[PDB]
């Protein structure tokens, strides 16, 4: 992980996993504060720390 | 008429929060009595300093996010309403703190002024990922009692405040748990004599034999209404 | 800015309440146990 985080999660990627082209780093997008449909926020919160 | 007089004989310290105190000598039935008043004025009406309102620069409104930090600003008001603050001389101050760096942000970052003593050193607040983030916020630490939230203090406050300023809810009493256990008193002449032994767990911030005296001077207090008058 | 045509002003503002507990709401465990919190006691009782 390199934990921006602020804005997005972003995932370095081990290499087994990692295609040949496209070196490529995963930025998850956290979906802050918002309505649901039973007007209850859904909300995500970034369980990992940095390094990790 | 043949009654006798209780003192604070040993006060022990098992650690800086929890503490016991002996009573000694209470009367025969004395015991449960005057536990279970102190109990019951030692939590509903001891005053705590906490925290009230909450100023972060470049923040409106309390469920938006920040540059650089983990716990988004919900978390941050959470960990700052359960802070631990004992001033001395003052009945509200303005604390401060800055901090710029990989790493956690502990309680004992904030820049203490003489009259303030934060008892916590290693509560943590945030943590801080970014090392071009910072962090800059100006807590306002009131005191009172009882509970006060947030609801009835958006019209009850009088001093017109600017826009921007984060309300926190206000968790005043520093005491959290209380005991009293009523033993056999160990007197070289009497047999029907009891100590009263509470167990307290403070904040850290007060003081016992304080909280206790001032649990006493509240309950003679309210007693003289019976006294004097009828 | 993207929107479709016919409606002219379209300003959407969300609010957020933040609601406690009180007299009068419902909780419930897991098994049917059904309840409205009746009175919000101090500590001390």
């Amino acid at each position: 992980v390199q934990y921006v985080d602020a804005s997005r999660i972003v995932i370095k990627v081990n290499e087994d996993e990692m295609y040949p082209g496209e070196a490529g780093i995963d930025i998850y997008n956290l979906t802050k504060y918002t309505r649901s449909n039973q007007n209850t926020c859904i909300n995500q919160m970034p369980c990992v720390s940095l390094g990790e | 008429t043949e009654f006798l007089k209780p003192r604070l004989v040993d006060i022990e310290q098992v650690s800086s929060t929890h503490a016991k105190v002996t009573l000694e000598p209470l009367e025969r039935g004395f015991g449960h009595t005057l536990g279970n008043a102190l109990r019951r004025i030692l939590l509903s009406s001891m005053p705590g300093c906490a925290v009230t309102e909450v100023e972060i620069d470049g923040v409106l409104h309390e469920y938006s996010t920040k540059e650089g930090v983990q716990e988004d600003i919900l978390e941050i008001l959470l960990n700052l309403k359960g802070l631990a603050v004992r001033v001395q001389g003052k009945d509200e101050v303005i604390l401060t703190l800055n901090k710029s760096g990989i790493g956690p942000v502990t309680a004992a970052d904030i820049t203490h002024d003489g009259d303030v003593e934060i008892v916590k050193p290693q509560h943590v607040i945030c943590h801080l990922t970014d090392e071009n983030a910072s962090i800059s916020m100006r807590i306002k630490v009131q005191r009172g009692r009882g509970y006060v939230p947030a609801s009835t203090r958006i019209h009850s406050e009088e001093d017109e405040r600017p826009i921007g300023r984060l309300l926190v809810d206000a968790c005043y009493s520093p005491v959290e748990r209380i005991a009293y256990n009523v033993e056999a008193a160990r007197v070289e002449q009497r047999t029907d004599l009891d100590k009263l032994v509470i167990e307290m767990e403070t904040n850290g911030t007060i003081d016992p034999e304080e909280a206790i005296r001032r649990a006493a001077t509240i309950l003679a207090e309210q007693l003289e209404a019976f006294v004097d008058l009828r | 800015d993207d929107l479709a045509p016919g409606v002219l002003k379209i300003v959407k503002v969300y609010l957020a309440v933040k609601r406690r507990i009180q007299p009068g709401d419902k909780m419930a465990g897991r098994h049917g146990n059904k309840g409205v919190i009746s009175k919000i006691n101090p500590i001390e009782d």
